[PDB]
RNA sequence: CUAGGGCCAGAGGCGGCCCUAACAGGGCUCUCCCUGAGCUUCGGGGAGGUGAGUUCCCAGAGAACGGGGCUCCGCGCGAGGUCAGACUGGGCAGGAGAUGCCGUGGACCCCGCCCUUCGGGGAGGGGCCCGGCGGAUGCCUCCUUUGCCGGAGCUUGGAACAGACUCACGGCCAGCGAAGUGAGUUCAAUGGCUGAGGUGAGGUACCCCGCAGGGGACCUCAUAACCCAAUUCAGACUACUCUCCUCCGCCCAUU
């Protein structure tokens, strides 16, 4: 548990890394670009437990964690039932799908609030 | 059949391949060495022992 | 004991400061200078048998990102929904370049309820380059509480790091579900 | 799919090459920050072997490098932070705009931490540098230089 | 002892073509996966069809089938009012998104032209899903509601017309004790020395010819390493660098 604790530190880096330069610089994201697909490697190799939420915005089609929010796009409509968010970004012209609706908020919070309420010491 | 389309494949063609280098030349692949080391082999064959050949490759005009 | 570490990054992004007093006058505020011009636009809409049209409302989360992507100096209304708003409004959060993106918790419902419209808008905007409005909007524009977002870079030679490796624990999940295989 | 996303490339082109270098000056403050909520001991002296382990355990992607000595003597003098890894080289950016690739092939660099001095012979350093901090770093081959 | 063969069962035969029987062989073309300092039409490695089995924990509806969890819809069943368009009358939904435009996206359905008449293959049009842009009304003509069933959808996890591994498309059947390998030894021989030429280089007080020069002549250095044959050959492998044909990258200096 503890040479895993060692690598979270390095992963995360990585992670903010990828920050710093989307931060820093408009329009030239390849080092960014790169550092998330470090970070994608080394999760696809020595396999981990990572979140759900912010792996979901790494954009898992080649890299893009932060681009699709201030540079691509990220709306809502109504395909045929309850209202889907879509997620695209403009690099590999790839979609996501994420419903978001008030009827199902404890689905929201069935992954999500438990681990914060049940994270014992 | 299908192989023997393109080249010529005598009859004892594939028992030279068998165990002969079989080279292509001016006509048809014929065998140039054998596998086995008989330089001095065939000459001592070809003086006291026995010894054959395969000539195939002599055409013949019969005139009437 | 199933016990497994787990690498959960939600650096938390809190938002502005829950200034009652101040919100609930600059909104009482904002609701006199919309009921203060007239009704041309929802008598131009619906047509019930031109000026105020030109404004660029931008109702609905589409519109308001696609008004908050390209360059455009503005005021975005944001309020919380559902619990899941953290998703949707993180666009609001991130797209802070030229704009204003103020944020309401219990109150953004009680501006639109009296305004002659139709359903509770949850996202808002107004485009208004270059028009006059209200000048008095634009004044209480510098006044507002402005979030300060460490995610990025927050604009400053800063860099914090925080280690949030949680245990999930098997047994939890256990007792929540309730569920076996054989 | 690698096909497909090696459609406009993943690597640097020369409009990011005058992006006035004073920008990428934060990138040493977090690498250097980094290292000060890594480590986090300084003052009597500890253990050069968890010194060692940690260089080699840790990525060195965003760092400052400087070559010391190499099989080739005009690579040698270069200073700079370090931007991109590939299987036997990676690429650096230097002063006033111009960007420089470095091959691990035969060299050592010189690493400056806070207040220590590393030497890192990059010749076993390669192949896919997520592969470093995974597995596999055994003691085979000397380096003369 | 022609194994270009036969025997019980099988009707399956490892992407396609070409050569060889040395078919765990080579070459070409198409696709997929992974990686690479030449933008990439580039190079390297692995694989190609069919049938069966399997794939840490947590999460999730399902890791092979079905049910149990929710949401949306009704050429099916049922109940009530029956007050069935009255000032385009009533009801539902809609800024939490109805609709409009665009299509080298789909293993989907229908019409439809060409090769062809088993699985079929290709240009196009109509509906659904999909992505991009901008936003206000759409449905029905007696109406409304829940319950069963049918169809579709879901955020997870390294995985959900997938991918990866293993097995299978056959098994059995044929020897000669007599001389002596362009090296043939087995208590296991064979690249030893000298000199001139070959090639990579340097220097010139030598000779011949008249475009500053060109050609020949003299001296020195370097010609290594990997490794060693016991029956041969074909192909593949791994270990090479005095050596030659190309595709290249980085850095330094010049116009
Ligand atoms: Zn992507």
């Amino acid at each position: 548990p503890v040479k895993d604790r060692e690598a979270f530190q390095r992963l995360n880096f990585l992670y903010q890394a990828a920050h710093c330069v989307l931060a820093q610089d408009p329009e030239n994201q390849a080092l960014a670009r790169f550092y998330c697909y470090t970070e994608r490697t080394i999760a696809k190799r020595l396999v981990l437990r990572r979140d759900p939420s912010v792996k979901r915005t790494l954009c898992r089609g080649c890299s893009s964690l932060l681009v699709p929010g201030l540079t691509c796009t990220q709306r809502q409509r109504r395909c045929r039932g309850q209202r889907w968010t879509v997620q695209t970004c403009l690099t590999c012209q790839r979609s996501q799908r994420f419903l978001n609706d008030p009827g199902h908020l404890l689905w929201g919070d069935r992954p999500e609030a438990q681990l914060g309420s049940q994270a014992d010491s | 059949n299908r192989r023997q389309k393109k080249n010529i494949w005598l009859e004892t063609h594939i028992w030279h391949a068998k165990r002969f280098h079989m080279v292509k030349k001016w006509g048809y692949c014929l065998g140039e060495r054998p596998t086995v080391k008989s330089h001095r082999a065939c000459y001592r064959a070809m003086t006291n022992r026995c010894l054959l050949q395969d000539l195939s490759y002599y055409c013949c005009l019969e005139l009437k | 004991l199933v016990v497994k570490t787990s690498l959960n990054n939600p650096y938390i992004i809190r938002w502005s400061a829950l200034e009652s007093e101040d919100m609930h006058f600059i909104l009482q505020t904002l609701e006199d200078r919309l009921k203060a011009i007239g009704l041309q636009k929802i008598e131009d809409k619906k047509k019930k048998n031109p000026a105020h049209v030109r404004k660029q409302l931008a109702i609905g989360v589409n519109e308001v990102t696609r008004a908050l992507e390209r360059r455009e100096l503005l005021l975005v209304l944001v309020c919380k929904s559902v619990k899941p708003a953290m998703i949707t409004s993180h666009l609001i959060q991130l797209s802070l370049s030229r704009s204003v993106p103020a944020c309401q918790v219990p109150r953004l419902s009680e501006r639109i309820a009296p305004v002659i419209g139709l359903k509770c808008v949850l996202a808002l905007a107004f485009k208004k380059n270059t028009t006059d409005f209200v000048d008095e909007v634009r004044a209480i524009i510098p006044r507002v509480p402005s979030l300060s977002v460490p995610w990025l870079q927050d604009r400053i030679e800063d860099s914090g790091e925080n280690l949030e490796t949680e245990p999930l624990e098997s047994q939890d999940r256990e007792l929540l579900d309730t569920s076996f295989e054989d | 799919l690698s096909a497909r996303q090696r459609r406009e490339l993943r690597l640097f082109d020369i409009k990011p090459e005058q992006q006035r270098y004073s920008l990428f000056l934060p990138l040493h403050e977090l690498w250097k920050q980094y290292i000060r909520d890594l480590c986090s001991g300084l003052k009597p002296d500890t253990q050069p072997q968890m010194i060692q382990a940690k260089l080699l355990k840790a990525d060195l992607h965003g760092a400052i490098i400087s070559v010391t000595k190499s099989k080739c003597p005009s690579y040698v003098g270069i200073t700079g932070i370090l931007l991109q890894e590939t299987k036997h080289i990676f690429k650096i950016i230097t002063k006033e705009d111009r960007l420089k690739v470095i091959p691990k092939l035969n060299c050592v660099f010189t690493v400056e931490t806070d207040g220590f001095i590393s030497y890192i012979y990059g010749s076993k350093f390669q192949l896919r540098s997520s592969e470093r901090s995974a597995k596999k770093f055994k003691a085979k081959g000397t380096i003369d230089l």
